[PDB]
């Protein structure tokens, strides 16, 4: 008959430990809170059989933008989600602006996801809004120069 | 707010209510509650059937004196003004009003298209407003106006209003109220759920 | 560049979902788009339905510590009432054995 | 499919003719990326060149081809109503290049549900096509139906 | 359980660290700041497992610079590094301008 | 860059950022520590069962 | 809670350092002076953050 | 590695970690505790028959 | 190494199984293959089903 009791306690561990993960995280750039939805789950009988977490939803209301200063560093507001890539292929998203150049001068974060965005080809180049999103790079090559043409 | 658009709850069950029909879309109470859906599915644009300019009128001002009328010269009228109107495509077409006192509480009212650059400089009356002994419109207050044909768009043709103008010994004259039905084309930018149930999507 | 000319080299994409509460959070501050989320809608900063992006700043976590210890008193006291509950049924039961 | 919105203010492009390196040449640029029979990426590129109002001449590309032909005719010719609703030319068979003798894919593109009117400025609605790559076995699942769906 | 709190504790410690190593470095002639970036932990279940380090960041932002009156003591402005070898022929790289 | 003669680059510490991040910082720990607390005493309550 | 303290407390710093570096320049040919500019940090919710 | 005169090397425990390891490994030693009770009990109710 | 530059020793090795559940343990924090299971898929990290 416990069937209620154990459903009640794994509902308050899985509330206690959604909110003391929130306060883990409470220094996180790019963090979104979380709270457990409950439901009951009344199965025929009219005892109330237990309750039972729906999901876990997630709280995306922006947060306070702090002016770190490093250039790379982005914030973002109202809605928008980073676009990164792992080195599989992979696409994924993150509100987190903090961005570094690797080795190979790619746009990278602090685990190395590559950030990815519109490039830019031709002579002088221009922004392909249209080609599909690829990873950002700042090549330290020396710039050609451009035969004058119209003046 | 799932994938497919619809208002469902956190197992999934979808939200119902009474639908919107018709342009503009209306709450239709007449009809059986239908799953709530908010798509992204653009916003076409409405060429405009109806447009209303509620001005004030000074009662001292002089008559123009370059005559004849030119849409170049600014002496050659009292007042002018802009009214944005948009057609089957949702261009702007930029009507540009008239006003050239002739007699006392008579005055002329002219309408050009601006944004069309082949249309020709109106050079007869649009309409003649009529204020009677004190401000209160007497007659002309609503006119058939024909857009230009601008970049293939089907013209727009509405009914332009100056219902409850006045004419008085106001200072100056100058534009109080300009209302018009049509809209261009717009995406979803937000949806809000107001306390009477409505959804509205801006 | 030194030259008194500058180059292009890219710009930065952003992404929109219908469903913001669908997308499953990989860790390390990284969402991944799945089923329930839909697909991405892409477009550009300041453009469509996509807000700006500030430059030589961050954004912090919205989490407000108060109601979050708050919550957690609440909680801990269900648990405890829940555990209140099992304590009784262990009594009925002990009860109902030594019959 | 590309379903895409077309301003009805822009200029007609005066650099004649279309050339892929003249971004002056041509008023809108796409992509799409589709997949041959054996599972190699084809990026093609779709452009929008204004001819005349209601009126607008379509041009494909193999970005993916090294030999693919330089496009010199008009791949097709979208007409939209005075209501800014697509009429006709709507729907056009192209056939990709040949990559390392993989064979050519040809497929339908169909620019259903596009429209002409007096938006921002030219922007893609969506893009979506029906070919995919070889995949691998990552994840299973049962859903709430039943329906056993492996990811 | 458990773990979620001690990933946050040991991640607030961390910070605290790095916070502590930048106050007592104030008074260090070409000593950058650091910062702690920290991330969370989801792995499956959506219950978010905790909070890690996932590093220190430096600052590299240009100082301001103090003049002493000595001679061989040169500041970089804007971006640069110093180029030192210790006794193995090992390289190193350092912002610090004072030499003897 | 260029480089400056007889200076030095001091360091980008800044006093009052650092006081108020360690201020913030403590409460966050401390805020986790009332959460271990916390879930201490749920153990507790459950063991004592 | 505690950024919109920060925020302000920052802003309070840059005015207190450009104040100072306005001074230490009291006599220095060509300067011109600096003043820095502020502006509030609504995002959403109606506190105005910082 | 190098040779620093004048200095000493420091222990590297960190006392807040300990502390809260000790807290987890109290509350453990306390359920393998409970366990042995509960297996008391079965023994006696098997014994008392 | 000391001569400034780096060189691999070996990749680590991935196994899954068609079927976990069926893993018969051998302590030692230790699993073994066995019929149920089924034969050991190998791999390497961050690739496929691992």
């Amino acid at each position: 008959s416990f069937s209620q009791a154990v459903s009640g306690l794994n509902a308050a561990a899985t509330n206690l430990d959604v909110i003391g993960n929130n306060i883990a995280n409470s220094a996180t750039y790019g963090f979104k809170s979380g709270t457990a939805s409950f439901a009951d789950m009344f199965a025929g009988s009219k005892v109330g059989l237990g309750v039972k977490v729906a999901g876990i939803t997630q709280d995306f209301t922006d947060g306070t933008t702090t002016n770190t200063g490093r250039g790379l560093d982005v914030a973002i507001s109202q809605n928008g989600f980073f676009r990164l890539v792992d080195s599989n292929g992979s696409v994924f998203y993150s509100r987190n602006g903090q961005f570094k150049l690797d080795e190979n001068r790619n746009l990278v974060n602090m685990q190395g996801m590559q950030l990815t965005g519109y490039p830019a080809t031709g002579t002088p180049p221009t922004i392909q809004q249209g080609a599909n999103p690829a990873p950002i790079t700042i090549p330290n090559t020396l710039m050609a120069a451009k035969s004058t043409t119209t003046a | 707010l799932d994938e497919n658009r619809n208002l469902v709850n956190m197992q999934g069950m979808q939200l119902t209510g009474y639908p919107a029909t018709g342009t503009p879309p209306t709450i239709q109470q007449g009809a059986n509650p239908a799953p709530i859906t908010i798509p992204n599915t653009l916003m076409a644009a409405k060429s405009t059937t109806t447009a209303s300019m509620q001005i004030n009128l000074n009662s001292t001002d002089p008559v123009p004196s370059k005559t004849p009328f030119s849409v170049s010269d600014a002496d050659s009228y009292n007042k002018k003004g802009t009214v944005t109107v948009y057609d089957s495509q949702g261009n702007a077409h930029d009507m540009n009003v008239y006003f050239v006192k002739t007699k006392d509480n008579e005055w002329a009212v002219y309408t050009h298209d601006s944004s069309d650059p082949a249309a020709t400089a109106p050079t007869t009356a649009s309409t003649t407003l009529k204020f009677n002994e004190n401000g209160i419109l007497e007659s002309g207050g609503t006119v058939n106006i024909t857009t230009g044909t601008i970049n293939g768009a089907t013209a727009a043709t509405f009914s332009l209003s100056f219902l409850n103008s006045m004419q008085q010994n106001t200072g100056a004259n100058n534009i109080v109220a300009t209302n018009q039905n049509g809209y261009k084309p717009g995406d979803l930018v937000s949806y809000q759920i107001n306390n009477d149930g409505t959804v509205v999507g801006n | 560049y030194s030259n008194e000319q500058e180059q292009v080299l890219g710009q930065i994409v952003l992404a929109n979902f219908a469903n913001n509460e669908g997308l499953a959070s990989q860790g390390d501050n990284v969402w991944a788009a799945t089923q329930a989320s839909g697909v991405a809608l892409l477009g550009t900063a300041g453009s469509g339905n996509f807000g700006k992006l500030t430059n030589g700043a961050l954004e912090a976590s919205n989490v407000d510590l108060s109601k979050e210890l708050v919550n957690m008193i609440v909680a801990q006291r269900n648990y405890q009432s829940n555990a209140q509950t099992i304590k009784t049924q262990d009594q009925i039961l002990n009860t109902l054995v030594n019959l």
